[PDB]
């Protein structure tokens, strides 16, 4: 199976939260560039050729990365949804 | 509605069962419903064209 | 692009099915949280 998944079922109340999560989590990685994430320094997901996952296969594996450690936060109504894409825009450049 | 009210309790059994039927149809109207007079067409809506091209 | 998919907007099915319902005379009105008009025809019903 996919790396330490009974840890992430273990961090919610619902299976499909997990999902919602995983998936907006990607999306955001995406959207607003990739230099979203709170872990790149040293040793984050990698392919084989070169070696760049560093830069931009799949965004999802790195959401469930992410997730494993205690650095994203997730939670029913967090932050008005608004001021949220306002802030996410104005921080990140990568358009 | 009233006259169908009485229609419906005082007339003795083996009628007002139609009496019945017939309150549905007005309560449903009168209920969170609309008025009957749009039950009969004069303006005729007509379907997009690439819905029948 | 690059990007996610964009999924959301109105479902085809539901616009199709709200006017092939208006083509017979049913009027087939679409309701917010509280019982609100909601305009499924992203800025084009209007005349």
């Amino acid at each position: 199976a996919e790396p330490g998944i009974d840890k992430l079922f273990g961090m919610v109340d619902s299976k499909y939260r997990l999902t919602v999560v995983v998936a907006k989590r990607a999306q955001q990685l995406l959207r607003h560039g990739f230099k979203n994430t709170v872990l790149e320094p040293e040793e984050r997901p990698k392919m084989q050729t070169l070696e760049g996952l560093f830069d931009d296969p799949n965004a999802e594996t790195w959401a469930m990365k992410e997730l494993l450690t205690g650095r994203l936060v997730f939670g029913e109504n967090l932050v008005p949804e608004d001021r949220l894409q306002k802030e996410m825009e104005r921080i990140y450049p990568g358009e | 509605e009233k006259e169908l009210l009485e229609e419906m309790k005082h007339p003795s059994r083996a009628r007002r069962a139609k009496a019945r039927k017939r309150l549905e149809v007005v309560r449903a109207f009168l209920d969170s419903g609309n008025r009957p007079e749009w039950m009969i067409l004069e303006a005729v809506p007509v379907l997009p064209p690439d819905l029948r091209p | 692009k690059g990007e996610d998919v964009p999924e959301p907007s109105v479902p085809e099915s539901f616009r199709v099915l709200v006017k092939e319902l208006q083509a017979l005379a049913l009027d087939v009105q679409t309701l917010d949280e509280k019982d609100n008009p909601v305009d499924i025809f992203e800025g084009l019903a209007s005349k």
